[PDB]
DNA sequence: CATCGGGCATCGCGTGACAAG
DNA sequence: GCTTGTCACGCGATGCCCGAT
């Protein structure tokens, strides 16, 4: 087939599909405007679409429509806090369907007062001095919920927003702010503990062994996961392995799995000695499903 | 003139009227074509029709003018805090909407993406998965065309009825709405000029760090004071490299030089970073005094290569995990 | 209550000029 | 200097409207 004839046929097909797309979009316009659906030609449909758009009417959506789309897609609530003091500069109404807290409990407050104390220091490392993403525990006896926060550091005050003289923000003088969204959310594994039993290193295999992620174990004491009957046995094992450096001590206990289910675990522990001072750096445990 | 010319001119005048009403800047409108004009008009009408059904403020006892101004941009604030972009896709795999920040992440103008086939922006090997999530919660990963190659992106969203789309039947009757994916798409996460970083650290004889230079503070993330209050260096070493490092520490004690070893250190971000280090004993009066380790960061790939080519087969050699460090 | 030819309007087809990449 | 695409235009086949049968 000569190339000129094939080119002409391709061009004719392109123009045909182009006209097809145009007529299909005109049909969609007829379906989208009031009294067209309730038959008109292309010109009448176009004029009625022009009138409808004129009545409806820069961004494609409004701020409220964009917020609606984002929240309908992935929940969350917006909060803008100061980097210096953590002062809550802004919090959206979405904090009520997320934390069961009114906007009053967050306004005039600080983010450190709204998170669990065990997170405060961590929070500081996320506020001092672009993108940010962390996980904390927010308030709601008191109750806490794990909240995943992701956002950014914006130079304050924001452009376009007017700051009146008699406004509570006029005297603050914050230079940067965190603008973020908060949302609600037969094998073995090795581990490293201190002399007290705190998980300082967790193998990734723990997920397949006890159902926990390594971050869920790190920092916690292993005895917290132990059955109260087996707790003194596990504690005496951790105490005796320190006195017998080099010797391997095995112990069976009941580990509380991710589903709050008891699993029989065999933990074999020994100590790591410094090649110079011969001091105990940590305790290496191999925890095996039974 | 002639009838064809006059009819085409009437059609083009109506098309220009439609183009002048599109909610886009004038520079975007002027570079549009007739097909794109009609497409974006249909898209705007469908979006307004959906929000006419789905949609409709700071608390009344907390109203200040500045907080009202922030409320009037809450949506853009959420969009900028997304670290990604919004994507609403219908059951017909048509992009019902994409937020502007898509241009920031893939290089596509939102005016060229809206009301187009979403598969045009996806890797073929991933397309079969995407429609699998198209047909309530959703959390998956797909690779999308990036004009800034491709980019792997995590999608988190839901399937919700896209109301007000006026899908008409064969009978001319209205059809019920179809499900649509409302999703937020973000990038993924796991060294630069610091490949040429050669930094030194001073240690006690038990490898307790007591000094660190500037490039060391930049690589490991600890201040010089923070690096010393966390015990010996074995608290920093990956559990897969502890016995390897201990053997080479014995070698250094028995020779004064450890040689080049490749092992993982824990940063202040609680991340693991590979280093090629060489610890040397410095003597005072013929008795050892302190260790001087001069090192170089490595990419994870060549670090894994060195670990694969380890001369000594030792326990926990191929173990992976996370760690913490306290004072 | 129709039916019937006028002349202009609608509309789909193919091709050519022209340009962005 | 090739490719894909946009826009206009010529051109008939029907569409609509409507006096005139
Ligand atoms: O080269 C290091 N840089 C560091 C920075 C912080 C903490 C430790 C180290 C290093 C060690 N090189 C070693 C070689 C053999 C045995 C132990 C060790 C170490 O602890």
């Amino acid at each position: 087939m000569d190339k000129e004839r094939l080119a002409r046929e391709n061009h004719s097909e392109i123009e045909r599909r182009r006209r097809n797309k145009m007529t299909a979009y005109i049909t969609e316009l007829s379906d989208m405007v009031p009294t067209c659906s309730a038959k008109p030609d292309k010109l009448t449909i176009l004029r009625m679409a022009v009138s409808h758009m004129k009545s409806l009417r820069p961004s494609f959506l409004t701020d409220q429509e964009l917020k609606h789309l984002i929240l309908e897609a992935a929940d969350g609530f917006l909060f803008i806090v100061s980097c210096e003091t953590g002062r809550v500069v802004y919090v959206s109404d979405s904090v009520t369907p997320v934390l069961n807290q009114p906007q009053s409990e967050w306004f005039g407050s600080t983010l450190y007062d709204q998170v669990h104390p065990d997170d405060v220091d961590k929070l500081r490392e996320q506020l001092s001095t672009s993108r940010r993403s962390f996980i904390c525990r927010m308030r709601c006896e008191p109750h806490f919920v794990v909240v995943h926060c992701t956002g950014y550091i914006k130079a304050w005050p924001p452009a376009g927003v007017s700051l009146p003289d008699d406004d509570p923000e006029a005297g603050q003088g914050s230079k940067f702010c965190l603008v973020a969204i908060g949302r609600l959310q037969p094998t073995e594994f090795i581990s490293r503990h201190n002399i007290e039993g705190i998980f300082t290193f967790v193998d990734h295999r723990c997920v397949a062994t006890v159902g926990y992620q390594p971050q869920e174990l790190l920092g916690k004491n292993i005895v917290e996961f132990c059955h109260p009957e087996d707790q003194q046995l596990l504690r005496d094992s951790f105490q005796q392995v320190v006195k017998l450096k080099g010797q391997v001590l095995s112990v069976m206990f009941r580990f509380r799995s991710k589903n709050q289910e008891w699993l029989w675990m065999r933990t074999s522990s020994f100590t790591f000695q410094n090649p110079y001072s011969d001091e105990i750096e940590y305790i290496i445990c191999t925890n095996t499903n039974v | 003139s002639n009838p064809s010319k006059r009819h085409r001119d009437r059609l083009n005048t109506e098309l220009d009227r439609l183009a002048s009403l599109l909610p886009f800047p004038q520079d975007v409108i002027n570079k549009l074509d007739k097909l794109s004009v009609l497409r974006l008009s249909v898209s705007y009408l469908r979006a307004k029709s959906f929000f006419d059904v789905s949609l409709k403020g700071v608390q009344d006892n907390c109203r200040t003018k500045f907080r009202e101004g922030l409320n009037l941009q809450e949506g853009e604030f959420l969009l900028q805090a997304l670290n990604g972009f919004v994507l609403v896709v219908t059951t017909d795999a048509l992009v019902f909407y994409a937020s502007s920040t898509i241009q920031d992440y893939l290089g596509f103008q939102q005016s060229d993406v809206i009301h187009q086939s979403v598969y045009e922006l996806i890797h073929t090997e991933d397309r079969a998965e995407f429609q699998r999530q198209l047909h309530m919660e959703r959390c998956f990963v797909c690779r999308l065309r990036c004009l800034l190659g491709f980019l792997a992106m995590n999608f988190q969203g839901r399937l919700k009825y896209l109301h007000g789309q006026n899908k008409k039947g064969k009978d001319g009757s209205i059809l019920p709405p179809q499900l649509a994916l409302f999703a937020i798409a973000t990038p993924l996460q796991p060294e630069i000029r610091t490949k040429n970083f050669i930094f030194r650290t001073k240690h006690k004889l038990d490898f307790t760090p007591t000094g660190c230079d500037a490039k060391g503070k930049i690589v490991l993330g600890y201040t010089e004071a923070e690096l010393c209050m966390r015990g010996t260096g074995y608290q920093f070493i990956h559990a897969a490299d502890m016995l390897y490092c201990a053997e080479y520490h014995v070698r250094m004690i028995k020779t004064g030089e450890s040689g080049m070893i490749v092992f993982r250190l824990l940063t202040k971000d609680n991340r693991w970073t590979w280093v090629q280090s060489n610890a040397r004993l410095v003597y005072k009066n013929g008795r050892p005094d302190y260790i001087i380790a001069t090192q170089r960061p490595l990419t994870d790939e060549e670090g894994k290569e060195h670990l694969r080519k380890r001369t000594l087969k030792l326990p926990f050699m191929f173990a992976t995990g996370e760690a913490v460090l306290y004072e």
